[PDB]
């Protein structure tokens, strides 16, 4: 359960 | 090496890296110039290279970037495309594992998942922004994507269509960013102007951004349908395709030691929009997904599990079921004495009526972007912002009230499957691909012809959460190569997730609740 | 523990008990039960005969071994024959003289008649909320303990 | 039924 993996992603 | 790098990187060059990233990264130059001479592309866009002896990367990659300012902030956005090669070693995981009373360990290669990590896109955000000089630049990360070891780099007509995409799911995330209006009802609901759909049983698959293989049952299509007064076409050859949803039909096992032991799900496994439009946004997908909900209308879903003509020995024959039922034995269903009665039989004591409704993820795919938003919202640091995201993405479709059919306060959007997903394609007896999703519950149970404690067994293996995945996966493979006769050539990883019932149901109700409903039509009993 | 199933000091008996395991613990039996409202070990009613056979090598076996599978076996299916004998060894009802008496004929058509009788004892029940008590009072101050076992 | 009690000791 490995979830908010990757920044970046501009939709917050 | 690191405390040294700082300064001693920066006064010279060197040649050296994979060179199939130096072709790949040659073949896209020279795609990217036939595509500004004939006008499929403007020259705005430049194309970066991610290198292992600079980086210390694992995989390399090509990364496409666009910029602009943005209300005084330069932003850069980026997509990269990891290279993998079955030339190259990588160093493994050393996976210490339980199994009961002695612990044992399995090497295994990272995957793309594993390679990439934040600190990877940190360390392609740094990249980029010394290739452009944009060194306090804000990026983007439009989602990652993935060009496989396994092929010729011959086929120029994915890799242009890869560059092209590419370069539109930045130009959408750059949109974003600075406030571009976003797609609502409100454009669709035309005076004369409503919609209609049909949902497809074709037996044939659908290919992905690379030309692989996609398994589904139902294509589910959503067209614009105009009173035939004047329109725009007058002028034009034209279409009324507005988006499409690809869904498969699943069974789990579930035995009660009653109900009918298999119960369907809907799995997502594409959402695409109409090739009309060039943008992919949250709103666009949450809207497309109404369709995947409307396969399930009266029993149109079932149609999925029909036999279908002439096969003498072929794999989702519901037959199968039989062994799995009292009867513990192939229903013999493909010959002209089954009727339409026996198969409304087998559904009847066998299939449970209302299916449940599920997707798969792909953290690598061309919705990624929005997909990735998805899986967020199923937990982590983010979990209450990726729902943000989302439930914003509902409301502005509707103008707001998503909440009046979904409190996303009491209720998560997608809930975790819990056994990942294991993804990949085989060949079959002509040597095309096919999709690995095949061996599914009938698949399983005409592979093993019967032997129920096989298939009891590769049941188990992706059932039970709580053996190690990576033992689920060599299982796995291991069921697939005698299940198919060693036709696997193996791929990738993406998440799986439940929908909750009841944020489907709302986000179609919640867009019903305005504007056009959809025509049911095509009925065909 | 014999004192604390009933009896005349049976209040004493379970004083000293639940003070045993507050001695272990520091104190907190008392968070989990009432040991006035559940009495630590109930009679089991059939008491135990104690005593061990000679097995073919004329070594020592325990007498108990004839338990239900034990005496399913020795009766070769016969269920009356086991039944009569179960019956023996459940009913409280019979003076357990009387059940003693068709223990030991049990025993000698059997067992054998290589049987030696020994010091006989009694049986109880621990109550469940003196068990959840030891247990978690153990593990609730911090005394944990790993399972070797840690899957089968 | 009953139970008797013997002389026991220290703990009472």
């Amino acid at each position: 359960p490995q979830f908010g993996v990757g920044q970046g992603s501009g939709f917050y | 090496a690191g405390n040294l790098n700082s300064i001693f990187q920066r006064s010279g060059r060197t040649d050296g890296g994979d060179a199939r990233a130096s072709e790949a990264l040659a073949v896209f130059n020279k795609l990217k110039e036939e595509a500004i001479a004939q006008q499929d592309l403007h020259d705005d866009f430049l194309v970066f290279r991610f290198d292992r002896d600079q980086n210390r990367v694992g995989y390399s990659a090509l990364l496409v970037v666009k910029r602009a300012a943005i209300n005084g902030q330069q932003v850069i956005v980026t997509r990269p495309l990891v290279m993998p090669n079955d030339q190259i070693t990588l160093p493994t995981k050393k996976l210490t594992i339980q199994n009961g009373m002695h612990q044992e360990t399995i090497e295994a290669e990272a995957d793309v998942q594993d390679v990439f990590t934040t600190q990877y896109w940190n360390r392609i955000c740094d990249s980029i922004r010394q290739q452009t000089g944009k060194h306090d630049a804000m990026v983007i990360n439009a989602g990652p994507t993935v060009i496989p070891a396994d092929f010729d780099l011959k086929d120029e007509l994915v890799l242009k269509q890869l560059l092209i995409k590419s370069v539109n799911l930045c130009d959408d995330m750059l949109a974003k960013r600075s406030g571009e209006q976003p797609f609502s009802v409100a454009m669709l609901k035309g005076t004369d102007e409503t919609l209609a759909a049909r949902l497809n049983f074709t037996g044939k698959p659908m290919h992905d951004s690379l030309g692989y293989p996609i398994r589904s049952d139902i294509l589910v299509s959503l067209n614009r349908v105009k009173k035939p007064g004047q329109q725009e076409n007058e002028f034009y050859e034209a279409e009324d395709k507005l988006n499409q949803v690809s869904c498969f039909v699943n069974l789990e096992y579930t035995p009660q030691p009653q109900l009918p032991p298999l119960t369907p799900a809907i799995v997502i496994t594409d959402v695409r929009q109409a090739e009309w439009l060039k943008a992919n946004t949250m709103e666009l997908y949450l809207f497309a997904l109404s369709n995947a909900f409307r396969v399930t209308a009266n029993q149109s879903w079932a149609r999925s599990l029909l036999p279908q003509l002439g096969k003498v020995k072929d794999m989702r024959d519901i037959g199968a079921i039989g062994y799995l039922s009292r009867l513990a034995a192939r229903v013999e269903t493909k010959t002209e004495t089954f009727t339409d009665q026996n198969f409304a039989e087998l559904l009847y004591n066998m299939v449970r009526p209302s299916p449940v409704f599920m997707s798969d993820l792909n953290r690598f795919g061309d919705n990624a972007a929005i997909e990735n938003v998805f899986i967020d919202a199923l937990g982590g640091v983010n979990q209450q912002r990726a729902v943000a995201a989302i439930i914003a993405g509902v409301n502005n479709l509707i103008g707001g009230g998503f909440e009046k059919f979904f409190d996303h306060n009491t209720m998560p959007i997608i809930q975790p499957y819990g056994t990942d997903i294991q993804l990949g394609y085989y060949l079959d007896g002509e040597g095309e691909k096919q999709d690995r999703r095949d061996l599914d519950v009938l698949g399983a149970l005409n592979a093993s012809d019967g032997n129920i404690q096989e298939w009891m067994s590769w049941y188990g293996t992706q059932c039970n959460v709580a053996v190690h995945p990576e033992l689920r996966a060599r299982q796995s493979k291991n069921f697939d190569r005698q299940y198919l006769g060693n036709s696997v050539t193996y791929t990738t990883r993406a998440h799986r997730g439940i929908w909750n019932p009841k944020f489907i149901e709302a986000l179609d109700k919640a867009i019903a609740s305005v504007g056009l409903t959809v025509a049911m039509d095509n009925v065909a009993q």
